[PDB]
This record gives structure tokens, C-alpha cells and sequence, in this order.
């Protein structure tokens, strides 16, 4: 499973926002993406980190950093803006044996 | 930088009949040397597996659409699930909702 953390996170515009994505009992072929919630509530792609490189949809700010000796990631939001606030959340992807999606539940950004 | 949209996402049906539900994808990022996958997963709670009762209507792919048909619905079809494409290491996905009506 996934969690995201911390649950809630409040900054300075300006600072920067971390939140880790933390993944248990998966495998070495890690597929996460970072998404984020809309006003309607649908998903919307942030970043993604596939073989081990991290990639942003458009934004650059939006860094996805492994930890060390972890399949724990950094889901880093570089010199915040007061219209990232919002709901964040990981999910991963595994194609084998089976397809299989996990999401982290929900995590809140407030930026002021 | 693959992206997935749901410019369609809640769909009605009557019980018995089939619904169709879809997705849209960004074919600039997808080419035949990667492949190209496409999954509908019911959210059952955090993990989604593949839909048993889904379909994929290939058909649609090169146009950028995946396209899934559930047919003969039930009131255990409702709710929520995961439209999921694959482009080579590229994913995304959106969640679509059906909502069913049943009659006697």
C-alpha cells in the first residue's frame, strides 16, 4: 500500500512543500506518479518517476526524489505559489504479474 | 508528460443494458515502439485490479480514445473507476463514474 504524508501541510509562499510517498512491500520496477486533485475532484498529473528519473508534466517546481535505501520519495514542490493549494495524493503502477494501481489517500497543501 | 482526460465523466444506464465509458489520451507521446495499454479498474477501495466485467473496444485506440463497454450493467456496476493508459513508461489516468437506474 501507499501513504502520503503529512496529512496536512501549511507554508510561506515562496518556501518549498515536501510531502514522501511511502510504498510498502513493492517491487524494484517502480512507476509513481504525483497527481492532484481538481475543484470537481478528478485526478490531474503533477510529475512522474519511472526507471530512476523524475519527470514533470509542464512545471519543473514538481520533483519527485527517492530516499535513501527506501521506496520512499520526496514529492518535493520547489519555491511555492499561492494557487498550489489544494489535494495531493501518489499512485503507483505495477504490470506484472498483474495490473494493479494503488493511490495514497488524499494529502492537503495550504500555501499563504 | 503523457497525460490521460475525461472530457466525458459520468454515464447513465439502465440496468441490462450496456454503458460505454472512455478516456482520451495524447497519441504524440504514444508510438507503436512502446505500446500502447489501456485499463478500466473499479475502485474498490486504495488498489484497483482490472475490471472482470469491462472490455477495452481497441478500435478506438488509434484515435486516442480507449473505449470500455460493460455489458448486461447490474446496481453492483455503480460508482467509481479508474480510465488507466499506458505509453511505454508513460501512465496516467482519470476517474469516470456510472450511475445506474433500476426498474423492477
Amino acid at each position: 500500500s501507499l501513504t502520503f504524508y503529512p496529512a496536512w501541510l501549511t507554508v510561506s509562499e515562496g518556501a518549498n512543500a515536501t510531502f514522501t510517498c511511502s510504498l510498502s512491500n513493492w517491487s524494484e520496477d517502480l512507476m509513481l506518479n504525483w497527481n492532484r486533485l481538481s475543484p470537481s475532484n478528478q485526478t490531474e498529473k503533477q510529475a512522474a518517476f519511472s526507471n530512476g528519473l523524475s519527470q514533470p508534466v509542464q512545471d519543473a517546481r514538481f520533483q519527485i526524489i527517492q530516499l535513501p535505501n527506501r521506496h520512499d520519495f520526496h514529492m518535493n514542490i520547489l519555491d511555492t505559489r499561492r494557487n498550489d493549494s489544494g489535494i495531493y495524493l501518489c499512485g503507483a503502477i505495477s504490470l506484472h504479474p498483474k495490473l494493479k494501481i494503488e493511490e495514497s489517500p488524499g494529502a492537503e497543501l495550504v500555501v499563504t | 508528460l503523457f497525460t490521460v482526460t475525461a472530457p466525458k465523466e459520468v454515464y447513465t444506464v439502465d440496468v441490462g443494458s450496456s454503458v460505454s465509458l472512455e478516456c482520451d489520451f495524447d497519441r504524440r507521446e504514444c508510438t507503436e515502439l512502446e505500446g500502447i495499454r489501456a485499463s478500466l479498474q473499479k475502485v474498490e477501495n486504495d488498489t484497483s485490479l482490472q475490471s472482470e466485467r469491462a472490455t477495452l473496444l481497441e478500435e478506438q485506440l488509434p484515435l486516442g480514445k480507449a473505449l470500455f463497454h460493460i455489458p448486461s450493467v447490474q446496481v453492483r456496476d455503480s460508482g467509481q473507476y479508474r480510465c488507466l493508459v499506458i505509453c511505454g513508461a508513460a501512465w496516467d489516468y482519470k476517474y469516470l463514474t456510472v450511475k445506474v437506474k433500476a426498474s423492477y
